[PDB]
């Protein structure tokens, strides 16, 4: 397939998205809700790129990168005005509830929330109104549980039940205060469980055994072992 | 508590030869010539040390011998570079007995920001130390402080008086660390001035 | 169009004139946020450009600078020539008030270029530190040795390969160089420093160093002497290296702000801004005006701070060693000042990409008043005491006088440049940091730079600093200390103390550091001591690829022997007193 | 040489020797350490101290920000956890030997735990005395920054602060809740 970003004439696969075809080709598209494993869903709607009709167009129409397949002849952009203030509106819906955690938070230096929000160039905050508040649950001895930074980006859900198999984990709750966990204290059952840390973006599934001697990615000295 | 240099031994100080020893050590102390070294920015606050805003002239540390042999004090004030070194190292060896270091400046102390390939890591690596001046620069005062920490420890240790008669050894005092004798008010101050004002 | 946009300058005349003599598909020309055109051209006409530039109806009269760079783990050279390694040549013409970078792309086993000294003779000491910390031969250079490590030095320490951090210590190495400190006094060979005829006999061999009796640095110059008159002399530098673009490739864009501070340890501030301007180059970021005021503020407060410890040690030079404590007095005035504003005395580190660490502390007004309210009656006694000496004036008038040839063929800039009779200050041709809402006047001499003339231009351009210091008191806008930018690093600390963006944007800025994006920067400013430059190569790293840093002194040094020749040992410890140099400038 | 330079030099000599005299018939520009103490200003760069919230505890939540942002490479901590579940560090050093006093560690401080007080008389007789822990930098007080707490602005839950106590938070709601 032919696809044109920015101006660019790219060869890429047509049976791929537009999100994973311009990450494959080094192009720099925020994103939450997809994962390469789990498939496309459009929920978190940070991807959104501007598609164009045909090689002469000027107006546009903000599309979802993950949503829209990479077929022959594709003209979108990613760095247009449009795309990039409502992609930077994104992450600041996403901020309005998002605790003041990051210094207390195992995900910090590792978190794809906080490498998303600096790579939209948000950092200006005039929401002024409270941010809701999540109890949290007792998940067993592996995987902590912090309610309070969640993005509601469905991808443990769809990770834990519907690639893990998974019966003991879900979504609860309605508008914004959807609720990712299990539905009473307990730990959870599933033998791979343990890629909840990697697969949220965010700090509210966070390493236990990890946390108990906690040290920052950058601290660490790291091998490629078996 | 003492350390020889010829192992830990005690204080071996009739009263005669005390009191000679104390006379000693005050006139030692009481009259140090730093020698005049120049090596980076530290040299530049020890100079601006040696002006008349902050009068080191007043503790008898003024003459800055440009020789190292009328001098007793080398103040390693900068960068330790591989290629000065030797230069150093040959300079300390040209002063004669006794002789005491100050390090002024976290290059001369650790080689400070400078852990780089061309810069020795503390001039501890290759001559003994006498006292450590933290600070990148360190302020002037904070050198006649450091010149005052070497007045009070050559104050105490001990020396042969004559080549000829006693013991040739030198005994230096293992003195109480500045850190843990200044813990006991530095931990109680609650507030500072806030850094909004002049 | 924002000033750190990125251009191609295809409209350059220079471009147009390259074009109509070389040919179209002679050379590439490479879009950056340098400002200025760079131009790579093909290794074999090298020299032929460099000529047909020298010989334009208005030149290009000075090689501002000459280095290499390590192109081999660049990831993103789009539009650019293969290259494993490269070299570039940063040519002025004052005339036009341009500026042109060529560069030359190498292969990693032919790593040899034509020497350029036949050009331009400040490329011998230029090409040398290229060869030492590249390992690039230049063919037809006089004598290419090590400058800035030792001779018995194994691997060349700017390469990507090379480890940035100290080896560890021993003991034997020292003793040994210890040994050949011992015996370089008796198997001197004037072969190995470009000398030729030594010991005719006639001629008898001096070292000044290593330790001088001085606050310019510690250093050595060997002397070819008849009696008391220089006929050759070497400066041996390099005793002063400290790896500041090897450590700038280890730092993040925000943590190397510190080491900018130690290059001309008289500076501070004046060092740290053409960085900080480079860096807001590459980021995209147009500081608010309270911001440039406040930096041009603290960089002439330093430059008055580096001009009076100047004066002083000339006047001490000389011998007279009285006005020296009262100067140093008024440097503990000014020190006070930097102190209140930013926290410390020489290294203040308080510069920022997007602005400042703090805004101004409350009562900053009063004491900027006192001190210049202060300074003119200083001021005229220094003079009336030591510059109109009679002796001080017969020490200093006519001792190693050159022109502006001579000056314009060896870079020289700063106080030698515009006492050679050459308008041109940075401030003024290429104005940086809102330097043009400021009237203040630049002292030019009357075309023959002895010593006296650049210590009296010194003086004048005290003067011009307290004039702006004066328009910085009056005139400052109430508004931001830092830029309205997401790449300002640090954000403001209220907003990261209590808003999550803010406190996400300050965390990856101060951890990982802040991502500039892949392009290449430029800013040259007018130092305390001359003029001051940063190159800065990104990949689009939180680090910098290279940090190349432009220091006047390297120039002044090497301006050295070719002034000095057929004078004495006085005169050359005058002139060395006269130059206002630092080895810290020196050797980086 | 010419007379009249002569006469010159003579009168610039004894003008050069009056002026002198003058500047010694003048008033004396010296500070006189350790009688008179020295003047710091506020935000002066020395000795690194660790700080208290107005409620008490130590505000340092370890979270390794001043030791990454050390361009030196001079802190070392380890993050250590209560049991109601606030971050503390289980032990802090600086290598005061290595420090710069930058203050670029104060500045990356998310809590204002870390700062550099006005105090420069830091001298010690060996270097590993330099080496200062967390019993050598704790104070008893909140120093340069009189009133902030971090942990009045955290999401996370420790004592004495349960969720939705924070500054700007609602309480929780339960998605068992009848409301709509
Ligand atoms: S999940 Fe990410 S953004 Fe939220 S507190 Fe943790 S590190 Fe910060
Ligand atoms: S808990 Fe994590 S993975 Fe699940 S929706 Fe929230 S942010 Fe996404
Ligand atoms: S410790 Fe700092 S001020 Fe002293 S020599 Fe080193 S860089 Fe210069
Ligand atoms: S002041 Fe600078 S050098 Fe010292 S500990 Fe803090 S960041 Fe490191
Ligand atoms: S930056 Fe502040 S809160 Fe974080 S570890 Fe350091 S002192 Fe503690
Ligand atoms: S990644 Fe496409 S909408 Fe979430």
């Amino acid at each position: 397939a032919t696809i044109h970003v920015d101006g660019k004439e790219y060869e890429v696969n047509g049976a791929d998205n537009l999100l994973e075809a311009c990450l494959s080709l080094g192009l720099d598209i925020p994103y939450f809700c997809w994962h390469p494993a789990l498939g496309s869903v459009g929920a978190c709607r940070q991807c959104a790129v501007k598609q164009y009709q045909n090689a002469e167009d000027t107006r546009g129409r903000l599309v979802m990168s993950c949503m829209t397949p990479a077929s022959d002849g594709t003209f979108i952009s990613i760095d247009d005005e449009e795309a990039k203030q409502f992609r930077e509106s994104v992450v600041e819906w996403l901020m309005t509830n998002h605790p003041h955690d990051c210094p207390v938070c195992e995900e910090g230096g590792n978190c794809h929330l906080q490498d998303m929000t600096v790579m939209t160039g948000h950092s200006f905050r005039r929401y002024r109104f409270t941010k809701r508040t999540h109890r949290n649950q007792d998940l067993g001895p592996f995987i902590s549980h912090e309610m309070n930074r969640c993005i509601a980006c469905y991808r443990c859900v769809r990770y834990y039940k519907d690639y893990a198999g998974g019966t003991d984990l879900g979504v609860y709750g309605a508008h914004d205060n959807v609720y990712f966990g299990r539905p009473e204290d307990g730990t959870l059952e599933s033998e791979f469980s343990g890629n909840l840390v990697e697969i949220c973006p965010t700090g509210v599934f966070t390493d236990k055994t990890h946390s108990e001697r906690y040290n920052r990615k950058w601290d660490m000295q790291f091998a490629p072992s078996i | 508590d003492y350390t020889l240099t010829r192992e830990i031994v005690t204080d071996p100080l009739n009263v005669f030869m005390g009191k000679l020893n104390d006379m000693v050590n005050w006139g030692r102390k009481n009259s140090i010539w730093p020698y005049n070294f120049g090596l980076s920015c530290c040299y530049v606050e020890m100079v601006t040390s040696f002006t008349a805003v902050h009068d080191v002239a007043r503790f008898g540390a003024e003459v800055l011998r440009a020789s190292p042999r009328q001098a007793d004090l080398m103040v390693v004030a900068g960068t330790c570079f591989t290629k000065m070194a030797p230069v150093i190292q040959r300079l300390y060896d040209q002063m004669l007995e006794p002789k005491w270091v100050i390090s002024m400046g976290a290059c001369a102390n650790s080689g400070g920001m400078y852990d780089i390939y061309s810069v020795v890591q503390g001039v501890d690596k290759f001559i003994p130390v006498d006292v450590y001046i933290p600070g990148c620069p360190p302020r002037p005062e904070a050198y006649m402080q450091a010149l005052m920490l070497l007045q009070e420890s050559i104050g105490k240790e001990r020396r042969p008086l004559s080549w000829v008669v006693g013991d040739q050894g030198v005994y230096r005092a293992n003195m109480q660390s500045e850190r843990e004798r200044k813990r006991g008010e530095r931990i109680a101050v609650t507030n500072l001035r806030t850094p909004d004002e002049i | 169009e924002p000033a750190w946009q990125t251009r191609d300058h295809l409209d350059d005349p220079v471009i147009g004139e390259l074009r109509n003599r070389f040919g179209p598909d002679a050379f590439t020309v490479q879009a950056t946020r340098t400002g200025v055109p760079v131009v790579w051209i093909k290794r074999e006409q090298l020299l032929e450009v460099g000529d047909f530039l020298k010989k334009l109806p208005k030149p290009y009269v000075m090689l501002f600078d000459l280095h290499g760079m390590d192109e081999r783990l660049r990831t993103h050279r789009e539009g650019l020539p293969a290259a494993d390694f490269s070299v570039f040549y940063h040519l002025i013409s004052i005339d036009r008030n341009r500026d042109i970078m060529l560069k030359v792309a190498l292969a990693e086993n032919d790593l040899h270029v034509p020497t350029f000294t036949k050009l331009f003779p400040n490329a011998n000491w230029y090409e040398r530190e290229t060869w030492d910390l590249f390992g690039i031969t230049f063919d037809g250079h006089p004598n290419l040795r090590r400058i800035m490590m030792p001779q018995t030095w194994k691997g060349h320490p700017l390469r990507k390969d090379y480890p940035a951090r100290a080896t560890e210590f021993s003991p034997f190495e020292l003793t040994k160089a210890k040994q050949d400190l011992e015996m370089e006094a008796l198997t001197f060979k004037p072969e190995e420093w470009g000398m030729k005829r030594g010991t005719n006999e006639d001629f008898m061999f001096l070292n000044l160093g290593p330790n001088h009796p001085s606050a310019h640095g510690a250093f050595r110059i060997v002397l070819q002497l008849d009696g008391e008159e220089i006929v050759d002399c070497v400066p041996d530098i390099g005793y002063h290296h400290r790896g500041a673009e090897k450590m700038g490739e280890r730092q993040s864009w925000h943590s190397y702000i510190p080491y900018t501070d130690r290059i001309e340890y008289l500076g501070g501030c004046v060092n740290e801004m053409p960085y900080v301007l480079a860096v807001e180059k590459l980021a995209g970021i147009t500081v608010p005006d309270r911001v440039n005021v406040i930096r041009v503020m603290l960089s002439e407060l330093f430059r008055i701070n580096s001009h009076l410890l100047y004066i002083s040690t000339f006047i001490q030079d000389v011998g007279a060693m009285t006005p020296v404590f009262f100067a140093f007095t008024d440097r503990q005035k000014i020190y006070d000042l930097v102190e209140a504003i930013t926290g410390f005395r020489m290294h203040p580190a308080w510069f920022r990409i997007g602005g400042v660490a703090h805004d101004l502390p409350r009562g900053w007004d009063r004491l900027l008043r006192e001190f210049l309210d202060w300074m003119p009656k200083r001021l005229a006694s220094y003079e009336k005491a030591a510059l109109q000496n009679t002796i001080l004036k017969g020490r200093s008038q006519g001792v190693a006088a050159y022109g502006a040839k001579e000056a314009l063929e060896w870079g020289t800039t700063g106080a030698g440049l515009r006492a050679t009779g050459i308008d041109f200050d940075v401030r003024k041709a290429r104005p940086y940091s809102g330097y043009e809402n400021f009237d203040f006047e630049i002292p030019v001499g009357g075309g023959v730079s002895d010593c006296y003339t650049r210590v009296m231009l010194k003086v004048e351009e005290l003067r011009q600093s307290l004039r702006i210091l004066e328009q910085c008191l009056n005139n400052m806008p109430e508004g931001p200390f830092k830029a309205d930018h997401p790449l300002t690093t640090p954000p403001p600390k209220e907003r990261t103390l209590q808003h999550i963006e803010t406190l996400i944007t300050h965390f990856l800025q101060v951890s990982w550091g802040p991502v500039m994006p892949a392009n290449e920067s430029f800013q040259m400013i007018e130092a305390t001591k001359g003029i001051n430059s940063y190159y800065l190569t990104s990949d689009g790293s939180t680090m910098s690829y290279r940090t190349r840093i432009r220091t006047p002194s390297y120039a002044h040094l090497q301006q050295i022997p070719a002034a000095i020749r057929g004078s004495l040992v006085s005169d050359l410890i005058v002139y060395l007193g006269s130059i206002d140099f630092v080895m810290s400038d020196v050797d980086r | 040489m010419t007379l009249k330079e002569l006469l010159v030099g003579f009168g610039t000599q004894v003008r050069s020797i009056w002026m002198i005299g003058l500047h010694a018939f003048a008033k004396r520009e010296t500070r006189m350490y350790p009688e008179e103490p020295v003047y710091l200003p506020p935000r002066y760069r020395g000795r690194i101290v660790l700080t208290r919230d107005p409620d008490g505890e130590e505000r340092c939540v370890a979270c390794n920000l001043c030791a990454v942002a050390c361009p030196v490479g001079c802190i070392s901590l380890q993050k250590a956890e209560t049991k109601d579940g606030r971050w503390y560090p289980e032990f802090f050093r600086i290598n005061f030997s290595r420090c710069i006093f930058c203050g670029l560690c104060e500045e990356a401080c998310p809590t204002t735990a870390i700062q550099l007080t006005p105090d420069f008389e830091m001298g010690e007789y060996k270097r590993q005395d330099l080496v200062y822990e967390k019993e050598d930098l704790l104070i008893s007080g909140p120093g340069k920054y009189p009133e902030y707490n971090f942990y009045r602005m955290a999401g996370m839950a420790i004592d004495g602060k349960d969720k939705g106590e924070a500054e700007n938070e609602a309480k929780p709601i339960d998605v068992k809740s009848l409301l709509p």
